[PDB]
DNA sequence: TTTTTTTTTTTTTT
C-alpha cells in the first residue's frame, strides 16, 4: 500500500496535449474519458471545456478553449494561459490517444475502487446496526464501479 | 482514531454457558457457529473443544468438556476449570443460546467484510497491473463474505425459541416474534391489520406470563378492549355493540372478562407520540413489571422528532430507524402496523410485494420481517371460501419466507387457526 | 469589473489576415474595426480593410505601409507587434470561428452599454413614461438587430452547388450512385444505399434480418474498396465472421460448427478466409452501447482509415440515453432520430435492423406494412426507406417456390416504392440474386 | 442616484382616502402596497385594504386600530402622522392622478432595476449569447400592465366595415394564393395570423405538398417564404423543387442522368427559381424562439409572407425540464400560433399521424390522428388530411390522384378537394 | 446464485421451471409485457456471461407457433 | 422521495 491514489499525471498531460496539437484526438479521448476520470482538479476542469467548446462546434485549439475557460471563473484556476502552452508542448504527436486515455481511465477505476472499499470498511465500524442490508451495499456498490 | 474489532464476548459467554446448562443447546449453537466466529482466542479452543467431544459423543457437559481441554494442551490456556465455571453462571437459563449465537455470528462477518474490504483496497495500490480481473477478484471476495439443496441432501428419504403467537403455522415458519426484531404488518385499508395485531398481543398476554404493551393511535383504549373481548368469547361483535346479548353471551363476557383481567396488556392511546415517547414509557414499564411485546398501530401515525417537516420520506426513514433501534435497546420484539399505497389496487393480482410499503422504502430495509395481509373477500363480494386470509411472509433474516392460511371470522373481530 | 473581451481571439483574427490573406473576407463579412476592443487592433483591421478597397492586397508590408501613411503606425507597437500578430494564430482556416467570438464579445458589451443607458436614463426622463419603455422595447432588439451571420441559405446559392454535384454525377460511368449492395435488383431500385441516408430493414424473428445485413456488409467490404462497421449486439463476433465464411465460400453451415468438413470444403474455407482478410470489415460486439458510443466509435474510425456503411444488429436492443427510464416508445423514438442524425453527420449508409410487433402473424396477409415496426411509429417516419423481409417458407411448411425471399420497399423519399426478389439458401447464411 | 419616487404624490393617495374614502377603490384599482416607496405608506396603505376586505370601513379611526393590531402604528410615525395624511391634500375628487404618480414612478424604477441586473448578466452568463439577448427582450416588456381596457363594439364595426369596404375595392382569394384552385377556392389562401396544419401518413406527401406550395407563392407571388426543414437537408428540398418547376424525372435528376431536353428543362428551371426567394434553414435541432428571431430579421429587411415548417413534433422544447411529452409539444403548438399572429403571416406546419388510423377499415384521418398531442387539432385555424388511395392499394383505380381533407377551418367551409400528385416529378398538379 | 456455485463447483446448465413465473426487478409493476421483455433480455445476458446454456421454460397464450 | 391526476403511444390480455 501507499497513501499514494492511483494517477499517472505524465499521461493525464499527454492526453490534453495531443488534443491541442491534432485535435481530430479528442474523439478518441471522450470516447474513453469523461472529465472525472481526471485526478488533477485543474485537468477535469479543461477537459470539461474542451468538450463543451465541441458541442458547438468551435472547434477545439488553444484559442478557443482558453476562450471557453475565461468564460467561466477558470481560466486562472487552472494555471496561465502558460500551463495551457506546456500542454501543448508535452507531446510528439497524437497518434493512439486511444492508448494513453485507456491508462488514464484504468488509474481513474482504481482509486474509484479503493475509495469504495474504503467507504465500506469505515462503515463497517458505523452502522452496526444492520447487517444484512449492509452487505446488500457493499454487494451493490463494488457492481457500481465496473463502467 | 481508535479503532476496536466488532465483537461482542459477553454474547460469546452467553453461548458456551447455555452449553454447559442444556447441553441440547450445542446444536443450534453449532448449526449458526464454527470456532473461529468467537472473537476471544480462549474461546474459540473452548467451543472447539465442545464439538470435538459432540463428535464421539460424550457428550457436552463441564466435566467432559474440561476433560478434553486437558487432553490437549490446552486447559491452562483458557483460564482455569474457573473460567469454564463463571461461564456456566453467566446466563441464568440455557434458553435462547440461538439469539446469543446469532449475535456472535453477525459480529464474525462483519469484520470478515472489514477485513476482505481492507485487502481491496490495499490490492488496489499494488496489484495496478491487470484492472479488469481485479474487478472480478473484488466482486467474488465480497460475496464470499455470506456463509441450492444438493440432490443427496434432499435424500432424507421417500416415502418455538420465540414467544409464541398462537397461531400454529405462523409460528412453525418463525419461531416467535424474537427479542430484537422489527416485525412490519401492512395491509390495505380495514383489511385485517389491527384486528391480527390485538389477537397476537391477546394469545400472548393470555397463554404466555408475558407483559405486552400496545400504542394505539386510531382507536381508543375502550374499543379495543371490546375487540379482545368479543374475540376472546366468541361474542357478535354487532351484538355486543348495542347490548343486544342473548342469555349464553352474558356467560361468554363474563368469561371473557375474567381471563383478560389477568392478562396484563398495558394500552397507550394517546394520538400523537414520538418514538421517544414510546421508548420513555416502555422503558419504565419494563423497569418494574418486564416487558415482552411492544405493539405500535400505526408507524406512519407517529410523529417526528424535530428535523424540521423534512422530506416527509425521510421523517419516516427516520421514524423507522428509532423503531428498529427501540426494539434493539429493549430486546423485545415489536410488531409495527404498517399502511400500503394504493399501486396495488392497479394491479388484476392485489397480493402486496415490499414496494407497496406506504410512504417510504426504508421500512422494507429495517424490518427484520415483513408480514401482508391479503383476503380475496375483501374484492370479492361473491368470494368462494371467504373467512381465509394469507399472511404472506415477504421477508425475513431469521429464515424461511412464504405464505400462511388462517380464518378471520370478523363478526368475532377474531383470527382462528385451520 | 473588467468588460468581455477576447484578445487571444482578436489576435488570432489578425493574425491569420497576415498569413493568408483570403481570410480577409470572412472576417470582414463577420466583424467591423469597431468591434475589436483594443484601440490598437481597431485602427490595424481597419487599415486592413482600407488597403483592401484598393486593393493592394493585404499583406504584412502593405498594412504597415498603410498604417504609417496615417499618424498611426507608432500608436499600434511597432512593426514588431504587427510582427507578433503573424505568428499568434494556430491554424488560420479557421478564422471564421475567432472571428465569430471578437464578435459576440462585442454583442455583449453593446448590450451592456445600452442597459446601463437605459437604467441611466430611468433617473433623468421621469418625464412621459411611455415613450421611455418603448424607447427601452426598442433599444434592446436593435442589438439582437446584429448584421450579417444569421443562417438562412440563400436559393440562389445551394443552386449552384446542386447544378455543380448533378454535374459530377453526369461524369461518372453512371448506373448507381450510392454505395452497390452487389444485389442488382434492389440497386436498380434503390442505387445504393446513399451517403447520409437511415436504412430501415425490418421482418419478424429469425426470418433473415442480421443474414441479408451481414450478406451486404460482405460484398461493399469485399466488392468495393470501403470500409463497414457493424455493432452486434446479439450475437458475438466470431459468429458474424461464421456466418460470412459459410456465406463467401459456399460451405455448409453444420458442416462449419461441427469441424465436419469435406476435403474440397477446406479448399471453400482456404479461399473465404483469404479475400476476407482483405476485406476491411469492423466488428464491434459489445452487447451494451448508447448511440453516442456508436458514434463515437465509427467518428474515430472514419478519422483515420475512412467509413462507408454502419449497421447496426438491431435498433431497439440499442440502450437510451439518460432520461431516466421514460416512456418506453419516446426512449427508441430518441434512439431513431440520434441513429438518422448520425448517418446525417458521418455522411454515410446507416442500415438499422428493426424487429416487428406481434401485429402482423395476427394478419392474413403475412407481408408487413409500416405500421408493424415494434415499439416506436417514429422509426417509419425516420427512416430514409424502408425494407421488409417477407418469406412464404417461414410460415407455410410446404410453401411452393422455397428459397424465394421478397424485399419489400414500403418506404423511400428517394424514389420508387416496390418489392425485389431474392433468394435465401438458409444452409449457406447466404442471399442471392436471381 | 436617488430611487424615482414622489413622495408629495403617496401622501396625496393616503390624504384622500382618509378624506372620501370611496376613494379608495380607484386607488387600489390602480395600486399595490409595494408600489409606494416609503416604508411606512406600504405598511399604512395595506392596512387600509386589509381593513376594507371586511370591510369595517377605512376612516382615521379604523385605521389605526389595524395598524395597532399588527405592531404597526409605532412604526408608521404616530397617529400624529396620520393625521397629517389627512391634511396634505385639499379634497379626495381626485386621487386618480396622484395614484398614476405613485404607479409611473414605480414603472420607472422597476425598468431600472431590470436594466440594471441585464448589465449585470453580461458579465456573468458569458456562456450563451442568443438566449441572453431574449431574455432582455422578454425582461423589458414584462415591464407593465402589458398583460392588463376592453374594445367598444361601436369602434369595431367601424374598422370591419372599413375593412369589407377595401375588400371590395379589389381584387377577390384573400389571401396568399396556392396555385391550386380548388384548394384556394375553400380557403382563399392562406390567411395571415393563421397556423395551417398538413399532416398524413409517412412518405404520403407532405414534404412534397408543402415544397410545392412554397415555389407558387414565391414564384408566381412576390412574396418571400422562409422554409425550416428539419429532416431533409437544403440540397435535397431544392432538387425536388428543380424537378417539380421543369417536369424533369426525379431518378434521372439524382443520376445526372439526363436527356437533351431535360438539361433544357433544368436551365429553365433554374432560371425562375432564382428570382424566387425562397429562404432555407435546414438545422436539424431548433427551438420556436430560434425560429421566431430568425424569422422576425428576415421581414425585418425584406419582408415576410409565409413560413412552412418540415415538421412541427420534430421542433425542439423550451426549457420546462424533458416534461409530460404531451405537454412539450402542446407548447410547441401554441408559440407556433402564436409565432403566426405576431409576424402577421400565415404559418403552414406539417404534422405526423399516430399509428391510429392504420388500425381503421377508412384509411382516411380524422383530427383525432394528429400525432402526439391533441392540442394541435385545437390551436389550428385549419386542418389540412393528406390521403392517397394508391398509398395503400398497390393496384388501385385512378392512381395520381390525391385527396386534400380539410377536416377543420374556423374561417370557414370543411370539405374534401383533388389533386393529383405526379410522384416521378415531385410534383403536385390541379386536375 | 448461480454464480457461486460455478465459482466453487464450476456450472453446466441453468434450467428454469418457468419465466412468466420469475419476477420483475424494479421499475413499478410496469406494463406487464415489458416487465416479461426485460426478464427476457436477464437471461439471455445471465447465459451470456456465465457462458452457459439456460433452459427456459414457458407458457402460451390461449401446433404453436412463436407467436403464441 | 412520494403520492396524486392527467393525455396519449405502445403491447399484449381469449
Ligand atoms: N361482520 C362484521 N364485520 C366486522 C365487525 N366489526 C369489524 N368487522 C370487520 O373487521 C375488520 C377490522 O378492522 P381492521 O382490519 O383491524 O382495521 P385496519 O387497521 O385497517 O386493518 C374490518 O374489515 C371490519 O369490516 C362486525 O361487528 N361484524
Ligand atoms: N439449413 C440451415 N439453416 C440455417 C442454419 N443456420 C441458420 N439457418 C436459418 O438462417 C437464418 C439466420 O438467422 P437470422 O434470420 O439472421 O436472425 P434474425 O436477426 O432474427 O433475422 C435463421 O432464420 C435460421 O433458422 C443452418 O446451419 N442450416
Ligand atoms: N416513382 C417515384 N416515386 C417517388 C420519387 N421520388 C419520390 N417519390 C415518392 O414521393 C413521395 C415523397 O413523399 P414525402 O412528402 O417526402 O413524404 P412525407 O414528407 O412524410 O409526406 C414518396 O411517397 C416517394 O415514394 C421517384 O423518383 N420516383
Ligand atoms: F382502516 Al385502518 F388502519 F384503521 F387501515
Ligand atoms: F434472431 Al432475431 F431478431 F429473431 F436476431
Ligand atoms: F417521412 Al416524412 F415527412 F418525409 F414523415
Ligand atoms: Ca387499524
Ligand atoms: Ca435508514
Ligand atoms: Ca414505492
Ligand atoms: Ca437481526
Ligand atoms: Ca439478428
Ligand atoms: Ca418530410
Ligand atoms: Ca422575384
Amino acid at each position: 500500500s501507499e497513501r499514494i491514489p492511483p494517477q499517472s499525471i505524465e499521461a493525464e498531460q499527454a492526453v490534453l496535449g495531443a488534443v491541442f496539437l491534432d485535435p481530430a484526438a479528442l474523439v478518441p479521448a471522450s470516447e474513453i474519458l469523461i472529465p472525472e476520470d481526471f485526478y488533477r482538479a485543474a485537468h477535469q476542469k479543461i477537459f470539461h471545456a474542451m468538450l463543451r467548446v465541441a458541442d458547438r462546434g468551435e472547434p477545439v485549439d488553444l484559442v478557443t478553449v482558453t476562450a471557453e475557460l475565461a468564460a467561466s471563473e477558470q481560466l486562472e484556476e487552472i494555471g496561465g494561459v502558460s500551463y495551457l502552452s506546456e500542454l501543448a508542448d508535452a507531446v510528439p504527436t497524437a497518434a493512439n490517444v486511444e492508448y494513453y486515455a485507456r491508462i488514464v481511465e484504468e488509474k481513474s477505476v482504481l482509486r474509484r475502487l479503493i475509495r469504495t472499499a474504503t467507504s465500506i470498511a469505515q462503515d463497517g465500524y458505523t452502522r452496526e446496526d444492520e447487517i444484512d442490508v449492509l452487505l446488500d451495499e457493499a454487494d451493490r456498490k463494488i457492481m457500481e464501479v465496473s463502467q | 482514531s481508535e479503532r476496536i474489532p466488532p465483537q461482542s464476548i459477553e454474547a460469546e459467554q452467553a453461548v458456551l454457558g447455555a452449553v454447559f446448562l442444556d447441553p441440547a443447546a450445542l446444536v443450534p449453537a453449532s448449526e449458526i457457529l464454527i470456532p473461529e466466529d468467537f472473537y476471544r482466542a480462549a474461546h474459540q479452543k473452548i467451543f472447539h473443544a465442545m464439538l470435538r467431544v459432540a463428535d464421539r459423543g460424550e457428550p457436552v457437559d463441564l466435566v467432559t468438556v474440561t476433560a478434553e481441554l486437558a487432553a490437549s494442551e490446552q486447559l491452562e490456556e483458557i483460564g482455569g476449570v474457573s473460567y469454564l465455571s463463571e461461564l456456566a453462571d453467566a446466563v441464568p437459563t440455557a434458553a435462547n443460546v440461538e439469539y446469543y449465537a446469532r449475535i456472535v455470528e453477525e459480529k464474525s462477518v462483519l469484520r470478515r467484510l472489514i477485513r476482505t474490504a481492507t485487502s481491496i483496497a490495499q490490492d488496489g495500490y499494488t496489484r495496478e497491473d491487470e484492472i479488469d480481473v481485479l474487478l472480478d477478484e473484488a466482486d467474488r471476495k465480497i460475496m464470499e463474505v455470506s456463509q441450492f439443496k444438493n440432490i443427496k441432501d434432499i435424500l432424507v428419504q421417500t416415502y418455538i425459541t420465540g414467544i409464541p403467537t398462537g397461531f400454529t403455522e405462523l409460528d412453525r415458519m418463525t419461531s416467535g416474534f424474537q427479542r430484537s426484531d422489527l416485525i412490519i404488518v401492512a395491509a390495505r385499508p380495514s383489511v385485517g391489520k389491527t384486528a391480527f395485531a390485538l389477537n397476537i398481543a391477546q394469545n400472548v398476554a393470555t397463554k404466555t406470563n408475558e407483559n405486552v404493551a400496545i400504542f394505539s393511535l386510531e382507536m381508543s383504549a375502550q374499543q379495543l378492549v371490546m375487540r379482545m373481548l368479543c374475540a376472546e368469547g366468541n361474542i357478535n361483535a354487532q351484538n355486543l355493540r348495542t347490548g343486544k346479548l342473548t342469555p349464553e353471551d352474558w356467560g361468554k363476557l363474563t368469561m371473557a372478562m375474567g381471563s383478560l383481567s389477568n392478562a396484563g396488556i398495558y394500552i397507550d392511546d394517546t394520538p400523537s407520540i414520538r418514538v421517544s415517547d414510546i421508548r420513555a414509557k416502555c422503558r419504565r414499564l419494563k423497569q418494574e413489571s418486564g416487558l415482552g411485546m411492544i405493539v405500535i398501530d400505526y408507524l406512519q401515525l407517529i410523529q417526528g422528532s424535530g428535523r424540521s417537516k423534512e422530506n416527509r420520506q425521510q421523517e419516516v426513514s427516520e421514524i423507522s430507524r428509532s423503531l428498529k433501534a427501540l426494539a434493539r435497546e429493549l430486546e423485545v420484539p415489536v410488531i409495527a402496523l404498517s399502511q400500503l399505497s394504493r399501486s396495488v389496487e392497479q394491479r388484476q393480482d392485489k397480493r402486496p410485494m415490499m414496494s407497496d410499503i406506504r410512504e417510504s422504502g426504508s421500512i422494507e430495509q429495517d424490518a427484520d420481517i415483513v408480514a401482508f395481509l391479503y383476503r380475496d373477500d375483501y374484492y370479492n363480494k361473491d368470494s368462494e371460501n371467504k373467512n381465509i386470509i394469507e399472511i404472506i411472509i415477504a421477508k425475513q433474516r431469521n429464515g424461511p419466507v412464504g405464505t400462511v392460511q388462517l380464518a378471520f371470522i370478523k363478526e368475532y373481530n377474531k383470527f382462528v387457526n385451520l
